[PDB]
């Protein structure tokens, strides 16, 4: 509740940089690597 | 043509100029939103400056030369002809969409998918409120008819109105009512005409079944109240269409005098004249005299000396609308009327205001009618249309509230329901799709945020506080206290706005966003 | 006094066939947005201070006034073919601001005008032969004049309450329209109408019209029921003893009076019903309802009648025999009077239905469907709409190619063909043109937010091998045979459209110098 719950969020979402990065450098959609890592990820976990 | 100082932009940059002059426009109307928003000095193109929270009236008065800015104030033109009590909301909305559609723009999503997820979004939200609506009809009537003047006294106080509040909400419920059909439950807003004069105060608000038409009953000696007779066949009133003069040969069309004796008799023909006309008046039945022209003196004396109201100068609608709420038909001449043809109404009676010099009359009816006049009394003209428009706003809502029974809760509380439902499924939602309802849901967001700021309470923690309270705890309908109340939870504060407008106010905010997001280029033309 | 050129001076050589090139690109961009059903609007506003916003290409045009004289001449060409053609505006406009793009780079390195045109005019040439071979126009090549429609209409007969019996309905859908006059098809000869009871299967089609049983008067069962070739006879009102409607009130005061009156009512009545004797009219069918005498009398001579015709049903009526409709009876004629090849009622549901049948005339086409349910005759209908819609599309241009770019696909692998085996400069204006070919799918995938690259190179893939129907599909990002799919678009309006790009990129590249006045 209060900030605390605004400020976790853009955490959360800040968080997301590294593998934005690493998709934009490798030449692939940034978009969709981002979406295609948060779909395997529901059901793997550190794996993909 | 004028290919000089013609405009045109990029797509890198027309993108982004779009959603700046959104963001310009939505700072227009953004202190307006709620009960508590902020008035505005406003002095129009053409020399009108007035005071006034409306959001309608603030787009309408203020103009601008940014085209995309223009697609906004259309949108809220066009809604102002339907319920127009969404516009600062729905534009609102639709800044923030526009906000949210350039932050996934530049992370990379082409607009056409960012318009389709929103698409998405919006029928997920309208199908979710919808499942969240509560039935007042179905549940009792008494507390159908006390939510709809709890609303119309509710949108009634944040104007001048406040002093006759609760008179005003009855004719408003009223005027709605006799306008309409209760199965089809469908209400024309051209039934029902404003009406009203500079001079006293509001509490000489008057609801008519009829027309009013501004007369004087021509003669001041004339009687003033025609009773329908102890329960007779109403009262009868004749609808003419000529001036009350002697008729004249076709040769000339005119009478000559040449000296006193002339004068004389030509006087004393044309008192026999006007006898014999106001003899087959009475012979019809007729108790009040109705002509689109006006009357002779000796006319008026002889309708005087049989008692028999004249009302003169009627316009030809009038007249039809006469003949409307009367049932009635448009005699001709005199020699025409029959009882087959005279209106029936309950009552003709001159109303005096104050000591306006219009001395109007007043037509009422029993029976269903089609012209409802809501008449209303001011000491300025400012006064008077501000308690017009409190009137349309207060009919608005009783008309959406018969339209559909469902009703959901203001404050906000709907709209953080379905933004913690967009939230939901986007989060289940899988694909680029996910970002868009998302964002989405961020954009709904915004009206309780903005709510919130405009009320004097901490933004950030007031949405924060609505969304724990509506997740965690339970299900309920909590929004922004814009209006001085003891606790939260609007469901027991019963400020109740109808489900129809929200999903038409939704609705609109997404298209004008997608209109706004699928327009890529503008050109503009050059000036001589 | 008076300057030609306003005293403004232009530059020869290159320059200027550079400087059209540049305004051609900037009306290429600007009409980019615009290209596909999914093309972005534009907001135009003119120097009256109207805003307009629309992505049609001809509206784009208008209001864009180009003032530059070169890309003036593709405005016209597009407008020109708007009006002619009215179907690829747009796509004119592209294919022809790609080949000024690829132009450049030959104008650059020293190659003149006319070599380029040579070889544009090669390279469409051989375009046209293939898309001359590509064509589609199939008549009894495993197929036949009804099934090459039926399988379009079955499309939209998916996931429909006829989905499993398409196979009928899709022959009713073809053949409303393919039994009308092809030069003129329209949405009010394919009227439908809805009959309760009975199997979806077992639907009637009309060629001509049908209408409700609306006689309970005496004299029933007395009149010919059936025809070998009746003449119908068409009228307003006027028909029966009481006229219903055009009447007029009556008093009597006296019985004498009133049997005078019955009298002359009833010798106008005869009169005007021997007239229909006379005409040799066999089916007599009028808006309002007929009274015992008139039916007793049409009985008497073996005459068939039905009142309370609706004007639509009129219409349809007038439509199918292809005769008039005559105000009042006193002006029966045989010159008004139809012909049909059949008249008989039908049993449906147990209710009584009157349809003229196989008439050679019939230019409107009635449809009777049947089912358990109202709402199920109803969707029924909504989906014979669709299909008959579809096919009616086909129909009007059976010469037809694959769509979503398998044409242009098509036609640039031939091109890159036989450039690698054709010498010379030749050889870089046939790729050239080629390679141009494919701004049209590239530009709807990137109007459609699909990925470009990916998209394209799937369809590279895809076409280069086995069928040549593969294209871009719209529905779900992939590559798939359109042609299978239904997907097409007719075999002239891509000819006219690469002819009117070609005649546009020619002339705007015609001139190398050029000496323009100022105005």
């Amino acid at each position: 509740e209060g900030v605390q719950a605004f400020i976790w969020q853009e955490f959360a979402s800040a968080l997301e940089v590294i593998p934005t990065t690493l998709a934009e450098n490798a030449g692939l959609n940034s978009i969709k690597v981002v979406t295609e890592l948060r779909s395997k990820h529901e059901n793997g976990e550190l794996n993909d | 043509k004028d290919q000089g100082n013609k405009k045109r932009q990029h797509g890198l940059e027309a993108k982004k100029s779009h959603i700046l002059a959104a963001r310009s426009v939505a700072s227009i109307i953004k202190t307006s939103l709620g009960p508590r928003g902020l008035d505005k000095i406003l002095i129009s193109p053409d020399g009108e400056i007035t005071i006034t929270n409306d959001g309608a009236t603030i787009l309408s008065q203020m103009e601008l030369d940014n085209e995309i800015a223009k697609l906004l104030v259309q949108l809220s033109k066009s809604q102002d002809d339907e319920i127009g009590d969404g516009t600062t909301g729905v534009v609102v909305l639709a800044s923030a969409l526009l906000d949210q559609a350039l932050e996934l723009i530049q992370k990379g999503i082409h607009p056409i998918k960012i318009a389709n997820g929103f698409d998405e979004a919006a029928k997920l939200a309208i199908s979710k409120l919808e499942e969240t609506c509560d039935d007042i009809s179905a549940s009792n009537d008494e507390l159908f008819r006390d939510f709809l003047l709890r609303a119309a006294k509710t949108s009634l106080g944040s104007k001048i109105v406040s002093k006759d509040h609760d008179r005003f909400a009855e004719m408003a419920v009223e005027a709605v009512i006799n306008v309409m059909d209760k199965d089809r439950k469908d209400v024309d807003f051209d039934l029902i005409k404003m009406q009203g004069r500079v001079g006293g105060s509001i509490s000489d608000s008057k609801l008519i079944n009829g027309v009013i038409l501004d007369k004087d009953f021509s003669h001041p000696q004339m009687p003033k109240c025609v009773l329908p007779k102890e329960g007779s066949d109403g009262v009868k009133l004749a609808i003419l269409t000529c001036p009350f003069e002697p008729p004249k040969p076709k040769t000339k069309h005119k009478l000559d005098i040449s000296s006193v004796e002339e004068y004389q008799k030509l006087q004393t023909y044309e008192q026999d004249k006007f006898k014999e006309m106001i003899d087959d008046v009475k012979k019809a039945g007729a108790d009040v005299v109705i002509c689109q022209w006006g009357f002779d003196d000796e006319a008026n004396h002889l309708l005087l000396q049989n008692d028999l109201p004249a009302v003169r100068w009627v316009g030809g609608q009038e007249l039809e609308h006469i003949a409307i709420s009367t049932n009635g038909r448009i005699v001709p001449r005199f020699q025409d009327l029959s009882k087959d043809k005279l209106g029936t109404c309950s009552r003709i009676y001159e109303q005096e205001f104050g000591t306006t010099k219009d001395r109007m009359l007043i037509i009422e009816q029993s029976k269903e009618t089609k012209t409802v006049t809501c008449f209303v009394r001011g000491s300025n003209k400012m006064i008077v249309d501000e308690a017009e428009r409190a009137l349309h706003d207060s009919l608005c809502v009783v008309r959406n509230l018969v339209k559909d029974s469902r009703v959901v809760y203001g404050g906000g509380a709907a709209e953080v329901t379905m933004s913690l439902a967009v939230s939901e499924e986007a989060d289940k939602q899988r694909g680029i799709d996910q970002y868009a309802f998302r964002g989405f849901a961020q954009a709904l967001d915004t009206i309780p945020m903005t709510l919130a700021e405009n009320s004097g309470l901490d933004p950030i923690g007031t949405l924060s506080t609505l969304k724990s309270k509506q997740l965690k705890e339970k299900i309920s309908n909590i929004g922004v206290d814009c209006l001085g109340y003891g606790s939260n939870d609007m469901k027991e504060l019963f400020v109740v706005d109808p489900f129809i407008g929200k999903k038409q106010q939704i609705l609109l905010a997404t298209q004008l966003c997608r209109m706004i997001l699928k327009i890529d280029n503008v050109i503009i033309s050059g000036k001589d | 006094i008076v300057v030609l050129k306003e005293g403004t001076d232009a530059s020869q050589g290159k320059g200027q066939i550079i400087s059209n090139i540049n305004a051609c690109v900037a009306v290429q961009e600007a009409l980019k947005p615009t290209l596909g059903p999914l093309g972005s609007d534009i907001l135009i506003v003119t120097s009256n201070q109207k805003t307009t916003i629309s992505n049609d290409g001809a509206t784009i045009l208008k209001l864009l006034d180009v003032v530059h004289p070169a890309a003036k001449t593709l405005v016209d060409i597009s407008r020109a073919q708007d009006a002619e053609v009215g179907d690829g505006t747009t796509s004119v406009t592209i294919l022809a601001g790609e080949l000024m793009k690829e132009a450049k780079p030959f104008l650059e390195e020293g190659i003149s005008s006319h070599l380029i045109m040579k070889g544009y005019r090669k390279a469409v040439s051989l375009a046209v032969e293939k898309i001359n071979e590509l064509a589609v126009d199939i008549t009894s090549e495993k197929s036949s004049g009804r099934e090459l429609l039926e399988r379009c209409a079955r499309t939209a007969m998916s996931s429909k309450l006829i989905h499993n019996n398409a196979d009928f309905f899709v022959k009713m859908c073809v053949d409303a329209v393919l039994s009308l006059d092809r030069n003129d098809l329209d949405d009010k000869l394919i009227g439908i109408k809805k009959i309760p009871g009975g199997a979806m299967e077992e639907s009637l089609f009309i060629n001509g019209v049908a209408f409700k049983k609306t006689f309970s008067y005496a004299g029933f069962e007395q009149q010919p029921k059936k025809f070998n070739n009746p003449k119908i006879l068409s009228l307003n009102v006027e028909l029966e003893l009481k006229a219903e409607k055009d009447n007029a009130e009556v008093r009597v005061e006296h019985v004498e009076d009133y049997q005078a009156i019955v009298d002359a009512e009833w010798q106008l009545i005869f009169e005007k019903l021997r007239q229909v004797e006379e005409t040799g009219a066999n089916i007599v069918l009028s808006k309002l309802p007929i009274g015992d005498l008139a039916t007793q009398f049409f009985a008497d001579r073996n005459i068939f009648c039905a009142g309370r015709v609706s004007a639509d049903d009129m219409n349809r009526v007038i439509q199918a025999v292809g005769g008039s409709i005559q105000s009042t009876t006193s002006d029966i004629k045989p010159e008004h009077l139809g012909t049909c090849a059949l008249f008989e009622e039908m049993q449906i549901g147990s209710e009584r239905y009157n349809l003229f049948q196989g008439c050679p005339q019939a230019k409107t086409c009635t449809l009777l469907l049947r089912g358990g349910a109202e709402q199920v005759i109803a969707e029924v209908e909504r989906s014979l709409h669709d299909a008959i819609m579809i096919v009616k599309r086909a129909l009007q241009n059976k010469l037809i190619v694959a769509g979503g770019g398998a044409t242009e696909m098509e036609v640039s692998k031939c091109l890159r063909d036989y450039s690698k085996t054709i010498a010379g400069k030749q050889q870089m204006i046939i790729n050239a043109f080629a390679k141009a070919l494919e701004v049209i799918p590239r530009q709807l995938c990137e109007n459609a937010g699909f990925d470009a690259i990916e998209i394209l190179n799937k369809l590279r893939l895809a076409h280069s091998k086995g069928e040549k129907w593969y294209g871009v599909v719209f529905e779900t990002e992939n590559i798939g045979d359109n042609f299978a799919k239904f997907v097409w678009e007719p075999a002239l309006v891509k000819i006219n459209a690469l002819n009117s790009a070609t005649e546009a990129t020619n002339l705007i590249l015609s001139v190398d110098e050029t000496i323009t006045n100022k105005g």
